[PDB]
């Protein structure tokens, strides 16, 4: 009565890594936005 | 890119008159060079040696 259930959130926690992965590739895009407009 | 080259042409916008304030220093520092720090009266002032 619970491994359906581990699995059924692990069909979520997929999404969970992706979002995982955007953010860090939103942090990094933004330390690159930074480094190349701001330090002169 | 783009926000960096507005950022640069805004730089060049705000520099316009402190360039032309530099232009009359290095002019003065020019001419003072040229003449020998040996400046004539051009106004009036009655001087005492």
């Amino acid at each position: 009565v619970l491994t359906q259930n581990v699995l059924s959130a692990l069909e979520i926690l997929r999404l969970v890594r992706l979002d995982l992965r955007q953010l860090a590739q939103s942090v990094q895009d933004t330390i690159q936005h930074m480094r190349f407009l701001y330090l002169l | 890119v783009e926000l960096y080259r507005a950022l640069d042409a805004y730089r060049a916008r705000i520099a316009v008159e402190y360039v032309l304030i530099r232009a009359v220093r290095d002019e003065i520092y020019a001419v003072l060079r040229r003449d020998g720090g040996a400046l004539p009266q051009r106004f009036a002032c009655h001087v005492s040696r």
